[PDB]
């Protein structure tokens, strides 16, 4: 199937009110991505770090149990992963499009908020944008009930 | 590739839209029109009643009123007649009433 | 019952005829064409309007090649109808 | 010198004509307009309710045993539970035994 | 499935102790012997509300008119209902789709025929609201019908051709059908809803077969006994096991009925301070609650 | 970048060299010309407020005709000025301006005196014209009534006040208070909405409905509903002083328009002809109309002037013809003119209905920023003024009401004029909603909300005082709800709102911040040229036919007011050739019109239209359009249809239509001076714009 096939298969599977089918292709991307997501961390995380424990101080913090966890050092130093909003992925407009940047119903796991950048080194403004949902999402569910 | 020649001629060719439905029969249902006194003002060539009485019913068609279409302002109405003798699509100049059934005060 | 059949009106009157033709024959094709607000109509007093499809005419005022574009149409059985004036009715 | 209008209004004005009833005819009320009751015989109007027409392996993971049945790896999945002031919070969901622990950074 | 949670929950057995809680189950293991494993398939499917607007694809009104004579002028209706195929449910009851056939023939058209005369038989408004806010069977029900047509190769429409007389303002009869539409259709079980054996769970590897029904009748499934092992059954209704096995097992209800609720959200609480809560609750032989109406059982006027 | 983008004054890097120089110290005689784009929708709109609005707002108010004994009193107020602050008549001093340095450390309010020529007539002949004082209304600082309008930076420090001195603010008892930017709904335009709570209001009702916020000359406000029933019948409800009424689709089309039935019936069965039920429905619609012997305009004028004329509040002594055309000038479309463009309007409001209820266009979502504006402080001026200038008069008629009542020698009146002295004073009903934030109307003023409206601009330090004037409200009355979708961040708000600017606490959401491109559009101008510019373009208009049929033809909606039919061959070579004359200015196209085509897809999307919008009070931003190479301001609607592009190198050919100026376009002020925030996590950043604050 050529992808304006497929991408008008998920236009139909937006849209209505099943939402069901949608709820589907989520949940297909958020598989996908998450065999990306482990394959950096066994890349980078355990013997890939510049100084390993117990010379590093943020594995002492993390592995003594003083502060951390291993998922903010994975956070700092390889992905941030895929950005969750309420379960699924972040919402798309009433046009398709995830954000303004992005086509109409397009494929890539960028468009659905796997930032795959980290804040080591720098996360771009859509993936900024994407993370400012997740954050603002927990600080609203926490204020209001 | 079908061709004409404009021919612009210049008279009005009046047409009518009806209140009610398409024509689609057309008998014994007279035709006159009503224009305004004073030609010092543009309202000769402006001001326009029509009238179009049958023996049932009898219909009243303006320009100036509460009712009066805005097709005639905002968008000019020819009229071609081609003459495929000669090759000419001869045009003139048109204006479109549209009639309201007159009934009581 | 008593329909009115109506002739009153106060500052207005009826008026003659004009000596434009009178025929719509096998050959004469009756098209309505539909112009912009400020259209000079002499400004295609020559050229080649189209009678299908759509094609890119030049205007005369500014001399462009593709100032005005006529779009040609179909049947739509249009509810307008002409009232061409006649000669055995005065 | 009849028009064609849709069956529901008059065909002289454009009001709307009642429905049938005690007669043969139904009469308008402004024009006294009367159509037979015989011309609603395709007076056939469709309606069409529908209602069933068509008929993540719990995250990524990372290598935490689990406290009860001591599988390597968790999946996980963080969410900011506190105020903007402090931490972040990570809920941890294990493959074989389902078992869901949280921390609070 | 789903239950309440929190402290909504907690609110619901402390403090009311409510005799109609929102989303009660129950819960009963199976035998884990090879004759009564085929029964549960079936009996997963029996206890299910099978709802007509969950085994229907489209209603399809059609309004004419016809007139013959003088008097005799009506208004042909025609309600063609296409019924969703028995590949598209394999859930409920298998109910095989002759019996949403005979389920129209018997007592849809008495609800119907009962809709349409209480609805005409005694939206234009300016009212200035000053706030703010067998065939031959078919016939015989009514001689309204003129006709009936059902599917013979397969089994999937109706088409009852109601010829009712004329009115002043037309009436919807997609808005009556719809509505009607809306009801169970041969058994609800009463006060079960849905049947979930999807649980294969176990705790010390068994492979237990766990149904979950989201609804509560205790002597539904009494007399489901060579399938059910009933000797382990259980409730979140304390008022439906007071009832029915006593008082002294709906106190070993209350206490897992507070663990299930402090453990879904990771909290462990010692069960000796729960032991104290069922054997208070549960000392004057029925399940009091801990409000404003279990302070009149109490002595001290000052604490009062 | 182009030049005269506001943008193409941004620094590479930071200087430092700017505090070590002899320039420092020296007042410059020129204000900074980038602070000062931070309150412009703030003074902006109270100049159109103040000047425009004032004299298009006395003429909205009717003439007050009410009876006296068997003589008919007639009041009109033909032109009301406000005039810049001085100090009182009779006081002895030099300067007699008053500057707002005095009204600070004096405690005071900066108001200037209001004063208007009533037109008293009795029977109809005018017999005379009195200049009247009713009172003083608060003035702007640095608006056109400050009296430190246009002053150099050294002639702004000799008057006490600093250099950088942006306005915005009302001196009000001493203490500057802000009218913050709230959310109202998107200005004169259909919502298709889907409530429940609106199953509960009638006999049969459906959730299904249309709403559209109604603004006239940005001086009143208005909110009408459409519903659907299950019948196919449409409703229509408004709220006129705390009375719901119900009104039937056909008594509002057969009072509006004389045309006859079928083309009623025409008009609402345009894109959908080959249906049955919806032929039947607008058919019964019109019959109803036809049961109560209503056949014509008049008659059904006359019927709705006689059920709604007690609780519209007209005289004792007006025809019912004329106490229905009341209603229908102050609550049914108040954004047009004609009660023809009223008439194609509640067609296209019905007809989003109609595919709505069916299922083939989808719900509108009330709560995202593309069917949302916002509030400036010159629209609730300008309401509340009119508002008060109405109750003056009013009270005028309780003055002579009670005159009459122990009767005096009343006399008539030949300018006497006493009761002018006995008529209400609105210096205190106007500082009020100043002083405590309380509104007080007996309208509503097409708000939904009561408090919450101005602000105390607190000035702890400049970051905390900037924030005030890049504010927007959600809602003063969402505080209390238990939602989280009301406020939640969409993205939508690209461009527009700000992702990390906003509190933490019950706020959240709630009080977004402006970005820093954006900016809210204030300038007020006219639509003549636009619909003889569309009709010379494919538009083919209402009344004639297009040369395609319906359905495949699109809406054109210019700013309320339905222009006509677009072939749907045509209308994406009309979206392109209204974008290229915005970013070039041609042919009277104004820079902030929103050329928004919502396309024909055949799938349940958004409802197809090609709407232009070129109203004030929307948000505006600037983006670079890539194919001629100019600035354009995208607005709400368009950059859900654009495909924008951050970077250079994320332009591709054929796809990308767009550039954002800069790539941190998205954050706001304050949000930016937080170094290094791609490094940071989020909520990290929404506590240091709460940090920088405090
Ligand atoms: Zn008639
Ligand atoms: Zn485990």
């Amino acid at each position: 199937a050529s992808y304006d096939e497929v991408r008008g298969k998920w236009q139909d599977a937006h849209l209505g009110k099943d939402q069901r089918d949608f709820n589907m292709i989520d949940l297909k991307f958020k598989e996908e991505v998450n065999h990306y997501s482990n394959e950096i961390n066994k890349a980078c995380m355990p013997f890939g770090l510049h100084r390993q424990f117990p010379e590093n101080s943020l594995q002492m913090m993390v592995q003594s149990g003083a502060k951390g966890s291993t998922v903010n050092t994975m956070q700092i130093s390889c992905l941030l992963g895929q950005i969750e909003l309420e379960g699924r992925r972040p919402p798309l407009m009433a046009s398709g499009k995830s954000l303004p940047c992005f086509e109409p119903y397009e494929f890539t796991p960028r468009a659905g908020g796997f930032v795959t950048g980290r804040f080591l080194t720098g996360i771009k403004p859509p993936e900024f944008f994407f993370h400012c949902m997740a954050g603002r999402e927990g600080l609203v569910d926490t204020a209001v009930k | 590739l079908p061709s004409a020649r404009w021919q612009y001629c210049g008279q009005r060719a009046v047409l009518v839209q009806f209140s009610n439905g398409k024509l689609q029969s057309p008998g014994n249902m007279r035709f006159t029109l009503y224009e305004n006194k004073d030609s010092t003002n543009p309202r000769k060539r402006n001001q326009r009643i029509l009238a179009a009485e049958t023996d049932r019913l009898s219909y009243v068609g303006n320009n100036f009123g509460t009712g009066a279409l805005k097709c005639n302002t905002l968008c000019r109405h020819f009229v071609g007649i081609l003459n495929k003798t000669s090759g000419q699509m001869e045009v003139y100049d048109a204006e479109l009433f549209n009639m309201q059934p007159l009934f009581s005060d | 019952s008593c329909p009115p059949n109506f002739t009153a009106k106060p500052p207005a009157s009826e008026s003659p005829r004009f000596s434009l033709e009178a025929l719509t024959g096998p050959d004469t094709e009756l098209w309505l064409i539909q112009a912009p607000a400020d259209f000079a109509p002499e400004c295609f007093n020559g050229r080649h309007v189209p009678l299908s499809g759509s094609q890119i005419v030049k205007g005369k005022l500014a001399g462009k090649r593709h100032r005005y574009r006529v779009l040609s149409s179909c049947p739509q059985a249009g509810e307008a109808t002409l009232l061409a004036p006649s000669t055995e009715a005065g | 010198s009849s028009f064609q209008s849709d069956l529901d209004f008059c065909s002289d004005c454009g009001s709307v004509l009642p429905l049938p009833g005690a007669q043969d005819t139904v009469t308008c009320i402004r024009c006294g307009f009367n159509i037979n009751v015989r011309d609603f015989e395709g007076k056939v109007v469709k309606t069409s309710v529908v209602f069933h027409q068509l008929g993540e392996c719990q995250g990524p993971v990372v290598d935490r045993r689990c406290p009860r049945c001591g599988h390597e790896g968790m999946a996980y999945h963080t969410r900011q539970m506190r105020s903007a002031d402090e931490g972040q919070t990570v809920f941890y969901t294990c493959t074989n035994c389902k078992f869901q622990e949280k921390e609070d950074s | 499935m789903n239950v309440t949670l929190g402290i909504p929950r907690l609110r619901e057995i402390l403090m009311v102790a409510s005799a109609n809680i929102k989303t009660p189950m129950m819960s009963v293991p199976v035998l884990n012997t090879k004759k009564a494993l085929k029964r549960v398939k079936s009996l997963k499917k029996q206890l299910t509300r099978v709802c007509l607007g969950e085994v229907l694809q489209k209603i399809d009104v059609q309004e004419s008119f016809c007139m013959e004579e003088k008097q005799n002028k009506f208004q042909v209706y025609q309600l063609r209902f296409q019924f969703l195929p028995h590949a598209y449910y394999q859930q409920e009851k298998c109910l095989r789709p002759e019996d949403i056939l005979r389920f129209m023939e018997t007592r849809f058209f008495k609800l119907l025929m009962e809709s349409i005369k209480k609805k005409n038989n005694k939206r234009n408004v300016n009212t200035r609201r000053a706030t703010q806010r067998r065939v031959q069977a078919v016939r015989e029900i009514h001689p309204f019908i003129d006709d009936y047509q059902y599917d013979t190769e397969e089994s999937l429409w109706c088409q009852v051709t109601v010829k009712l007389p004329l009115m002043k303002i037309n009436f919807d009869m997609s808005s009556l059908v719809v509505s009607l539409a809306h009801g169970a259709v041969i058994y609800a079980t009463k006060g079960i809803t849905r049947c979930l054996l999807n649980e294969t769970t176990n705790n010390k590897n068994e492979k237990e077969l766990v149904l979950n029904t989201e609804g509560i009748n205790l002597p539904e499934l009494f007399k489901y006994a060579e399938v059910l092992d009933l000797r382990r059954l259980y409730s979140n209704d304390i008022h439906a096991i007071a009832n029915t096995y006593g008082i002294e097992a709906a106190l070993r209800v209350i206490e897992k009925e507070i663990k299930d609720v402090f453990a879904v959200y990771g909290i462990a609480v010692d069960p000796r301070h729960l032991s104290l809560v069922a054997d208070y609750m549960c000392f004057e032989g029925v399940y009091k609650p801990l409000n404003r109406f279990g302070i009149r059982s109490n002595s001290s006027p000052l604490q009062q | 970048m182009d030049p005269g983008s506001r943008w193409r004054n941004l620094p590479s890097g930071p200087s430092l060299k700017h505090l070590t120089d002899p320039s420092y110290g020296i007042p410059r005689e020129q204000q900074k010309a980038a602070l000062q784009e931070l309150t412009r929708a703030h003074v902006e709109s109270f100049n159109y407020a103040v000047h425009e609005g004032l004299g298009l707002a006395v003429q909205a108010i009717p003439p007050f005709e009410f009876a006296f004994k068997d003589e008919r009193i007639s009041f009109t107020i033909l032109d009301a000025v406000i005039s810049p602050p001085t100090v009182p008549k009779g006081t002895i001093c030099k300067e007699a301006n008053v500057y707002p340095a005095e009204c600070r450390g004096r405690r005071s309010t900066y108001r200037g005196k209001l004063t208007a020529d009533i037109n008293w007539a009795v029977n109809g002949i005018s017999k005379g014209i009195i200049k009247q004082f009713l009172g003083y209304v608060p003035i702007m600082v640095k608006s056109k009534l400050c009296n430190l309008r246009n002053l150099p930076p050294q002639a702004l420090i000799e008057h006490h006040e600093e250099a950088e001195e942006m306005g915005g603010y009302f001196i009000i008892n001493g203490i500057e208070k802000v009218i913050r930017m709230l959310i109202m709904p998107r200005r004169n335009f259909p919502i298709a909405m889907i409530r429940p709570k609106w199953k509960t209001r009638g006999p049969g009702y459906t959730q299904y409905g249309v709403s559209m916020h109604c603004v006239r000359e940005e001086h009143s406000a208005v909110n009408m509903n459409l519903h659907y029933l299950e019948n196919g019948t449409v409703m229509l409800n408004f709220i006129y002083r705390k009375e719901l009424f119900f009104l039937p689709l056909g008594f509002a089309l057969k009072a509006l328009v004389s045309f006859s039935d079928y083309q009623i019936f025409q008009e609402l069965i345009k894109g959908k002809e080959d249906d049955s039920f919806l032929r039947n429905s607008v058919s019964q619609m019109l019959r109803i109309v036809m049961e109560e012997g209503c056949s014509t305009q008049k008659q059904v004028l006359n019927y709705l002037g006689e059920c709604f004329r007690v609780k519209l509040n007209v005289p004792d002594w007006y025809p019912n013809e004329q106490a229905a055309e009341f209603l229908f000038n102050q609550c049914i479309c108040i954004h047009l003119k004609s009660n023809t463009e009223k008439f194609y309007m509640l067609c296209l409001m019905t007809r989003k209905l109609f595919a709505l209820a069916k299922g083939e266009c989808m719900e509108d979502n009330p709560d995202s920023l593309v069917n949302q504006e916002v509030l400036t402080p010159g629209q609730l001026f300008l309401m509340f003024l009119k508002e008060k200038l109405e109750g003056w008069l009013v009270s005028i008629k309780i003055a002579f009401d009670k005159k009459a009542q122990k009767t005096s020698v009343s006399m008539n009146t030949d300018n006497l004029m006493r009761i002018f002295t006995m008529g209400i004073d609105l210096t205190k009903p106007f500082e009020y909603l100043f002083a405590t934030g309380n509104l007080r109307s007996k309208t509503g003023l097409g708000l939904l909300q009561d408090s919450g409206l101005c602000v105390v601009a607190d000035k702890l330090n400049f970051i905390r005082y900037l924030s005030h004037f890049r504010c927007v409200h959600r809602g003063a009355d969402f505080a209390k709800m238990r939602t989280t979708t009301v406020r939640r961040l969409l993205p939508e708000s690209w461009g527009f709102l700000c992702p990390v600017h906003t509190p933490d606490g019950e706020p959240c959401g709630l009080m977004n911040h402006l970005t820093a491109v954006c900016e809210v559009v204030t300038q007020f101008v006219y639509t003549a040229s636009i619909p003889a510019l569309l009709c010379n373009l494919g538009v083919t208009p209402i009344d004639g036919a297009p040369h395609r049929s319906y359905s495949e033809c699109y809406p054109v909606l210019l700013d309320g007011v339905m222009v006509g039919w677009v072939d749907k061959d045509l209308a994406p070579g009309i979206a392109d050739s209204l974008r290229h004359f915005k970013v070039l200015r041609e042919k009277r196209i104004p820079p902030w019109m929103e050329v928004v085509l919502i396309p024909m897809t055949g799938k349940p999307s958004l409802y197809p239209g090609l709407f232009l919008f070129t109203t004030p009070c929307r948000l505006v931003r600037p983006v670079q359009n890539l194919a001629l190479g100019k600035e354009e301001l995208i607005g709400t609607m368009e950059q859900i249809f654009m495909n924008v592009a951050i970077f250079e190198d994320e332009v591709f050919a054929g796809v990308t239509t767009h550039q954002e100026l800069f790539p941190h376009s998205l954050l706001s002020v304050i949000a930016n001076f937080i170094p290094f925030s791609d490094h940071n996590q989020s909520p990290r950043n929404m506590y240091q714009c709460q940090m920088g604050k405090q």
